RNA sequence: UUUAUUAAAAACACAGCACUCUGCAAACACGAAAGUGGACGUAUAGGGUGUGAUGCCUGCCCGGUGCUGGAAGGUUAAUU
RNA sequence: GAACUGCAUCUGAUACUGUUGAGCUAGAGUAUGUGAGAGGAAGGUAGAAUUCCAGGUGUAGCGGUGAAAUGCGUAGAGAUCUGGAGGAAUACCGAUGGCGAAGGCAGCCUUCUGGCAUAAUACUGACACUGAGGCUCGAAAGCGUGGGUAGCAAACAGGAUUAGAUACCCUGGUAGUCCACGCCGUAAACGAUGUCUACUAGUCGUUGGGUCCGGACUUAGUGACGCAGCUAACGCAAUAAGUA
């Protein structure tokens, strides 16, 4: 419906073990909203609300 | 750029009837306030070339209206060109 | 223009982040500015560590205000050296409404 | 910026003025102009003891405020001059009380702005602030060495130095040589890079224009007989030894740097 | 510009270029020192050296001798 | 005799072309609302990683290759941890995905700014298409001036391989790559396919809109197939190389 950087807790399931962006041919999102996606979650790591890597 | 309030005040200005705001009058003044609007955007970037090139669009656009108006009606051409100061 | 900005302020410097954050409201409101929105996270544990720490203090406030002020507050979020971190939006709407994180 | 002369003449052919035309084209402050009399490079002896320093055009010392102690008391730009006893142009200051002074004009300042001197100061281009209460990684210029003394760092055209960090009760700055020093916190820089840039963009195009300034020609060591330079001598064109001064001091590498109390506020210098 | 008085030149200078030194009580120079010049200047500055507008440019060699950096080892003064 | 395909002057015709007057809205444009986008320009900033520097631990190797050797290392390397300097590029997202006239354009944020897509209404009333000369833009390399310089790396040096090895491989390494302002004007600058318009079976994807009842339809792109037609053949085939 909609999507923004502080919705951390959507964005978690979102961001693999590591820190990297699941792929839409895994997770099965539109290609538009994964790109809100992809934008809110760097977003939400230049405001450390999620990791870049799990080994800072 | 242009607001829709300046944007609607040379509409205003430049009617030839009754909410036209079709006739190369108006198309001419619209696309010279747009021009001299940008004029100031180019001073401070010249390297923009990709927004120049919709610079020059619009320049040929009112060029071709100006022809049509000199062909239709001259002392309207005239008169138009006076008040733009073109 | 609406401006939705997030501040990033040191731990150890929360206890000023009151009179630091109402010193930009009123910066805000002397210029014709509206505070549509403001709260204080409070501390968080940071994702990663900026500057050698692991724990900050959030703020959000979303607003409206004009350029100058908006560069106003650019200059006093660089120059403050209490906020560690800020982040500058520009929205369509005026958000109102309690965040998700607060 | 630079203007080329049109070769009209071969001494015109290579002209590339610095030219300014926000600079007054008046007189300056009489208030603030001292007599200043040539040396000719010679000193109370009467000996040369600075070479090819000779003639030149007659020119007035400009009292430059330096130390810029009328602290939270607003001046505004009155005018920018030039002067012809450095390469950065002068800032005529008209304080509040209608005091005037003379201080360098940093490059982005301007006739009407205001400059402010002391600790509650903005950080703009022209404030002369301590240097605990100017924030790192600003260019700052006309940095004091000893507390209270005046700028001696960085006042020439175009300079600039950069305030890495703090280290106590010192200051960690870069300065254009690419040396990192510390200096005490307590002494005063000013915001901003020294106005005339392109100072070292002109060019001169003839041997007058050298003259004009007081430069008396320079003559090659090799050009020279053995009794007046250790390069003197042979038959044809020769060198046969290694470089050195007419005092017999080599002029490719070898350092001179004697100072052993300053050593300790030198953190490094830069290897290109 | 130059060999006043047998050499005016292709010699010197020159604007331009490079290397290098110099953080300011600068380096450097005069002086026994005080005191000076550099400079009431501050690395876009000042000193030394070479080359010598401009156009196109400027290859290889660090063995020798210098210069710069380093200190593991050997040698090494007065002294004790 | 015919012909001399011609020229000139009168007369007639008005379908088409020309020149004109009036009208029209279907091509082309304008105003208004929404939408997507690595479109462009200027600043700021973040996080990984490399290199360098300074330290703590630690000790005999590291590195490299098909093997080696050059090289680095007991003057303490490499590995490991902690600070500092700096430059460049922006993993994941990422996609016959997107935007741009082409060349091209990827972190994030702000500012300035172009075009496009879309629903309806109103408006102008053929204002159009193409375009020799001309002008603008135009990858990379390269050039000029001034900065920068981490990695990569022409040249260059050494080590190998080899009959030789001015190479390929290895170790270093400078211009350049980066920035500013200008020149250059060229690429297998390619879809090896000029631009614009209309029409001509169909099937399945995908991007951005829109309208209806998870589908249906309709648009503008972007792909894979596949008739008729075309082609020397390969193949193209509504994004034609078909019919004009």
């Amino acid at each position: 419906t909609h999507i923004d950087y502080k919705d951390v807790e959507l964005l978690k399931q979102y961001i693999s073990e590591n820190g990297k962006i699941v792929p839409s041919r895994i997770t099965g999102t539109s290609t538009k909203y994964q790109r809100q996606l992809a934008t809110a979650i760097k977003q939400a790591r230049y405001l450390s609300l999620l990791p870049y890597t799990d080994n800072h | 750029m242009l607001t829709n309030s300046d944007r609607e005040q040379i509409i205003a200005q430049y009617q030839r009837g009754e909410n036209d705001t079709g006739s190369p009058e108006v198309q001419v003044a619209l696309l010279s306030a747009r021009i001299n609007d940008l004029q100031n955007h180019f001073k401070a970037h010249k390297a923009d070339h990709h927004s120049r090139r919709g610079l020059i669009r619009m320049v040929n656009t009112r060029r071709k209206l100006l022809d049509y108006l000199k062909g239709k009606d001259l002392g309207r051409y005239t008169t138009l060109i006076s008040q733009l100061g073109l | 223009r609406h401006y939705e900005v997030v501040l990033l302020v040191h731990p150890d410097q929360s206890d000023q982040v009151v009179g630091m954050v109402e010193r930009y409201i009123k910066l805000v409101q002397d210029n014709n500015g509206i505070i549509h929105r403001l709260e204080d996270w409070g501390r968080r544990q940071l994702a990663y560590p900026i500057n050698k720490i692991h724990k900050a203090h959030y703020v959000l406030f979303n607003i409206e205000t004009n350029g100058e002020t908006l560069a106003e507050l650019e200059e006093l979020f660089r120059y403050n050296d209490a906020i560690i971190r800020s982040l500058v939006m520009r929205r369509d709407d005026a958000i109102t409404e309690e965040s998700q994180l607060a | 910026p630079i203007v080329k002369a049109k070769p009209t003449s071969p001494g015109r052919r290579f002209v590339e003025k610095v030219v300014h035309p926000h600079l007054y084209k008046g007189r300056p402050f009489a208030a603030l102009l001292e007599s200043k009399s040539k040396t000719g490079g010679r000193n109370n002896n009467g000996r040369i003891t600075t070479r090819h320093i000779g003639g030149g055009h007659k020119q007035h010392y400009r009292i430059i405020d330096f130390k810029r102690t009328k602290d939270n008391i607003p001046a505004t730009v009155e005018r920018i001059e030039y002067d012809p006893n450095r390469t950065a142009h002068i800032a005529l200051l008209k304080y509040a009380d209608g005091e005037r002074r003379y201080i360098i004009a940093a490059k982005k300042q301007a006739v009407g702005d205001t400059v402010m001197s002391g600790e509650a100061s903005p950080i703009r281009p022209g404030n002369c602030l301590p240097l605990k209460n100017i924030p790192l990684g600003t260019v700052i210029h006309n940095i004091e060495l000893k507390i209270g003394k005046g700028a001696q760092m960085a006042r020439a055209a175009g300079a600039s130095v950069q305030l890495l960090g703090r280290d106590g009760i010192y200051a960690i700055l870069r300065l254009r040589s690419g040396e990192t020093r510390r200096v005490h916190v307590n002494c005063r820089a000013v915001i901003g890079e020294v106005s005339n840039t392109e100072n070292n963009l002109k060019s001169l195009g003839k041997a007058g224009a050298s003259r004009w300034r007081g430069i008396r020609p320079s003559v090659r060591g090799v050009a020279m007989n053995p009794v007046d330079h250790p390069h003197g001598g042979g038959e044809g064109r020769n060198k046969g030894r290694h470089p050195t001064s007419p005092w017999g001091q080599k002029s490719k590498g070898l350092k001179t740097r004697h100072n052993k109390r300053t050593d300790s506020m030198i953190i490094r210098r830069a290897k290109k």
